[PDB]
Formats: structure tokens, sequence, C-alpha cells
RNA sequence: CUCAACACGGGGAAACUCACCAGGUCCAGACACAAUAAGGAUUGACAGAUUGAGAGCUCUUUCUUGAUUUUGUGGGUGGUGGUG
């Protein structure tokens, strides 16, 4: 066994929560202690451009947002089952990093 | 271009070796990242090839994209190499 | 006719062009000879005033480990034997320019079509 | 009678440009603290070589330059410099009380106003 | 902007055209057949006895170097 | 010619430029974006910058 | 140039930005044809003059380079040049 940590980061809520659900579902398929998904505060990345090219018109402003959702799950597992669970749950839009200790 | 002959050789061989060059639209860019020559030489050598045929260029986001055509792969053989060698990704 | 009548110097020189050993022109060759990387000299039938005659083989007939020379005829047709003049759209050649010293440093080359030239020099 | 910050004028000329900066203001001290590779030798070679032209008579030949951003040091005293205002070089004789000043302070870059009154 | 005045003196002047002299490669020739060095070679290890040092006035200057080889004599 | 591009470009608007059109006016370099104001507005959707509120 | 120009051009410009002014380099003029041209098409340069300038700019000088250049004819390319 070894202490591991899996960190998930995405811009899509629906594509991320089911991946963490698959992580925990594989976690109590063969039981081991969870320290389940601790959701970090969502990050809103704001870009406020004006509206236009050249400055003619009313001074209208836009704001654009990208939302970063982050989740980390702190597991412990035997060395064998680590690789398979880190490789099965791979989905577009979700970035998964695994810290060894 | 003056472009001394030992720098045509580096440029032309690498175009034969892979079949593609991208090379970074920036003149006076001081030693292009892949070939050991200047980046100005890479851009201007393959402009000479394109006007006569032999390569097709695409430009996007301050970058060029050079693709060796079938009339240029045969020509670049006797310039640098012997026959029965495959330049492009035609090698399986 | 049968095999060759002094026909072998071209394929000596064609394999010398492709491996950048042929120093066409005098000033590269005259400076090639003075530092000892010339293996064959083939200059001219005739020039004016014999100004460059004794200058070339004076560097070739020096008695230190090398006397290379053969001879050649008039240099206007040596331009085709050098790299000067392209195919020029199914013509004989391009507008060929002058000649009358070409010197090989290294051949990067092979058998009899080159080899029998050296027996013409190592033997008489 | 003339002294810069307590040292006499005849002490100024018999003193290297490094020792002058050690009593200069903070801008002059900062510039030559980070003044490596400023290329100062091309201009200054033409100043001493122009002092040999005039043995004892009137002011030497002008040495025209573009460097408006160059601090006057005591080795420049007595020379005459043509300072580029942007289109024209203006000869200005380097008076001893010009120390610590920039060459651009003595070559104006604009003809001022003359508002109206065509005369 | 309507035209150009060119207050500078009327200089469409160009470089020296890599000045075209006659044939010049001459060590010297004696009778039958030897040759000896004139305008002697360089002390550079990367100049392998093939370069001519110009002598302008009390200077020896190599052209294999971009700028400067000064073995003055 | 050793003076050709010799002026330093290490800060200020002359060094940086857009990565799409190579302009110097209206650049956005928040989060290392390096895209002009007008270029970013045409492809904010592709980057993932949508407009909610 | 009324609202619908005037802390607006994301325009808080010391250089750069830069489009303007006084000046100096470079071609980054592809390709095709014709000419020069291996008795050298051409390229670069120490020192001095000269230059704001350690710009071989250009000149004095005499080395280097070697067929890519040069010249001419057509074009090509670029333009924060014009016309919103």
């Amino acid at each position: 066994i070894i202490k591991i940590r899996i960190t998930l980061t995405s811009t899509k809520v629906k594509q991320l929560e089911n991946v963490s659900s698959n992580i925990v579902k594989n976690a109590e398929q063969h039981n081991l202690v969870k320290k389940g998904p601790v959701r970090l505060p969502t990050k809103v990345l704001k870009i406020s451009t004006r509206k236009t090219p050249n400055g003619e018109g009313s001074k209208t402003w836009e704001t654009y947002e990208m939302r970063i959702h982050k989740r980390y799950i702190d597991l412990e597992a035997p060395v064998q089952i680590v690789k398979r669970i880190t490789q099965i749950t791979i989905e577009p839009g979700v970035d998964v990093e695994v810290v060894v200790a | 271009m003056l472009m001394p002959k030992e720098d045509r050789n580096k440029i032309h061989q690498y175009l034969f070796q892979e079949g593609v060059v991208v090379a970074k639209k920036d003149f006076n860019q001081a030693k292009h990242e892949e070939i050991d020559t200047k980046n100005l030489y890479v851009i201007k050598a393959l402009q000479s090839l394109t006007s006569k045929g032999y390569v097709k260029t695409q430009f996007s986001w301050q970058y060029y994209y050079y693709t060796l055509t079938e009339e240029g792969v045969e020509y670049l053989r006797e310039y640098l190499n012997l026959p029965e060698h495959i330049v492009p990704g035609t090698y399986i | 006719a049968e095999v060759t009548i002094e026909d072998a110097l071209k394929v000596v020189l064609r394999t010398a062009l492709v491996h950048d050993g042929l120093a066409r022109g005098l000033r590269e060759s005259t400076k090639a000879l003075t530092r000892g990387e010339a293996l064959l000299v083939v200059l001219v039938s005739s020039v004016t005033e014999a100004n460059i005659i004794k200058l070339v083989e004076g560097l070739a007939n020096d008695p230190e480990n090398k006397v290379p020379l053969i001879k050649v005829a008039d240099a206007k047709q040596l331009g085709e034997w050098a790299g000067l003049g392209k195919i020029d759209r199914e013509g004989n050649a391009r507008k060929v320019v002058g000649a009358s010293v070409v010197v090989v440093k290294n051949w990067g080359a092979e058998t009899d079509e080159l080899s029998m030239i050296m027996e013409h020099f190592s033997q008489q | 009678t003339h002294s810069y910050r307590g040292v006499d004028l005849e002490k100024l000329l018999e003193m290297s440009t490094e020792d002058f900066v050690k009593l200069a203001p903070a801008r002059v001290r900062r510039r030559f603290a980070r003044g490596m590779t400023s290329k100062p030798a091309g201009f200054m070679k033409k100043l001493r070589a122009a002092k040999l032209a005039a043995p004892e008579n009137e002011k030497p030949a002008p040495v025209r330059t573009h460097m408006r951003n160059m601090i006057i040091v005591p080795e420049m005293i007595g020379s005459v410099v043509g300072i580029y205002n942007g289109k024209a070089f203006n000869q200005v004789e380097i008076r001893p009380e010009m120390l610590g000043h920039y060459l651009g302070e003595f070559s104006i870059t604009y003809t001022p106003v003359r508002h109206g009154r065509a005369g | 902007r309507k035209k150009k005045v060119y207050t500078t003196p009327k200089k469409i002047k160009h470089k020296h055209k890599a000045v075209k002299l006659a044939v010049l490669s001459y060590y010297k020739v004696d009778a039958e057949g030897k040759v000896t060095k004139l305008r002697r070679e360089c002390s550079n290890p990367t100049c392998g006895a093939g370069v001519f040092l110009a002598n302008h006035k009390d200077r020896l200057y190599c052209g294999k170097c971009h700028s400067v080889y000064k073995v003055n004599a | 010619e050793n003076v050709w591009f010799s002026h330093p470009r290490r800060y200020g608007k002359g060094s940086r430029q857009c990565r799409v059109c190579s302009s110097h006016t209206g650049l956005i370099r928040k989060y290392g974006l390096n895209i002009c104001r007008q270029c970013f507005r045409e492809k904010a959707n592709d980057i993932g910058f949508n407009k909610f509120r």
C-alpha cells in the first residue's frame, strides 16, 4: 500500500463529477479508505475587453468568463491497482494529475 | 539571397529528411530552432522553391507551413542524394 | 569507340562534382596546390603568354610526394566537363563560360572508370 | 575663482573622471555606477585630439555628436561641441560651471512660441 | 507628403564593384620551374597556408578573417 | 550590418505583440494570453471564454 | 464633431509603440528571359579619412569570396499610403 492523491481540474461540471464518481465507485468496488472529493472554490477568470475595434459609439463593455473547477481525492491503495484506475477514467476536458506521495 | 552553399545544404537536406518545415515568421530571428542556419535563410530559401513549384506553403498565426510536393521530391534527390529514398511520410 | 578513347575523365569528374571535390577555376586550385590537397591537375592545351603554364605544374612537379598532371585540349569544351553550363532545354549546353584549370581534392568514388586513370600516372 | 563642490578648478582638471563622480549628485552617481559598456571612448578621443589643433589661439574645432544624454565631466572643460537638437548641431563651448549637466540642456529642441505679432 | 527634396548632396553613389582587376595569383616563377612565397602566409592555425597577407603601409592584413589578423612588420 | 536590429526590445510595447496578427495595440496579456483586444473577441469562444452575466 | 466626437481609438507615447520631422544603412526585388562571368558573375573586411557613430556607408589601400549574386527587361513583394 501507499498514500496517493488524485487531483482533477476541468472547465466542465458534467464531465468532471461523473469522473470523480467513477473514481469513488472503483474505490469501494474493492474497499479502501476514501477521503472523498473535496471541492475547491470555483475560479472565475474574467477578461473585460471593451466591445469594439476603434472607439466610436457608446462606451459599452463585455466580460468573458472561464470557470475552473478543481477536485482532489486522497486515496491509499496497493501499487497494482493504482495504474488501472488512473488509466480507465480518462475523459476529454478533464485534466488528471496523480501525486505519488 | 546570397545564402552560402553550405547553408542550402542544411536547409535542403532537412526538407528532404522530414518533408515539412514550419519556421516561425520572424525575420532576423538569429538561428532557427531546428536547422542550424538563420531563420531568415529558411524562410527565403523555400520562397524560392515555392515560386517555381516544388513545395506548397501555408501561413497561420505568424507561422509558415511548408509541404514538399511530388515535383519537388524528385528534384531534391539529385540536388542532395541518390535514388530509391523516400522523403515524406510515404515510408509506411 | 570500342570501350573508350580518353573518354574516362568525365566520369572521373562527374563523381568529383557530386562530392564537392572539383575546384574549377585557377585561384582555388592554385591555392589548393600550395597547401597539399590536390590529387589530380588537368589544366590546358594553350593559354596566352604561357603566364599560368609554369605556375600550375610548378606547383605540381614539386619534388615532395606528388606529381599529378595529365594534359587536356582546348578549354572551351572543358566547360561541359566541368559543372559550367546546364542542360538548357534540350540544347547541347547552356551559354558555357571559360575554363582551364579544374582540380579534384577528393573523389569519393570507385572502380575502373576512375581506376585506370591512376595507372596512367603511377605507370607510364 | 571657481570651485565645483569645494575643490578648485585647477584641482578639477588634475583629477580623473572617477573621482569627480564621487562628489556628484545622485543621478550622476547612479549612471556611472551602471555605466559599463556605455561606449564613452569614441567621442572623448576626438575631443583631446582637437585640443592639439589649436596651440594657444582661439577655441578648438567643434566635435559634433548625437549623444544628448551624456553628463559633462571636467575633462570636457574648454572643448566646443555641436549638440544635435533633432535637426541641427549647435556649437556650445563647455564652460567650467557646466559640470553635472546633460548636453541636451544646452541645445533647445523647439523654437519657442512668438504668438502673433507678425510685425 | 507630396515629394522628396534630398537636401543631401546628390548621391546615388554605390559601393566599389568588388573591384575587377586582371588575373592575380602569382607567387613568382623562375625558369624550370620553381615557385617561392611572396605576400607570405598567416600564423593562424585555421589558415592552412593558403591566404595572402596584404601589405598596405606597415600592415599585414588577412582576408580569411572577417576583420583582423595583425602580424605587423 | 551590426546596427540592423541592434536596439533592445526587452520591455514595453515594442517587444510584445499579438500571436495571431502581430499588432502592438490593445494587447491582452492576462494569464499569458498575448492576443489583441479585437482578435480575442473573435475567438474567445474557441478558447473557452463565454459570456454569462 | 449634437444625443450617437472631446480619460474615446482599450491612446497612462522618454527609446521601442510611431504612423510625423532631420539624417544613415539594408533588400527581406521570388521566378523567367538576355547579357557579363572560371583570363573570376560576385561577397566581406584591418588601419586612416569620413561619419552621431566600432556603419567597409563611401573613399585610400589589397586581401578574401566564390557562381548564391550583378545588370537589363517583365513581374514579385511590402506599405499604420489613399478611398469606411
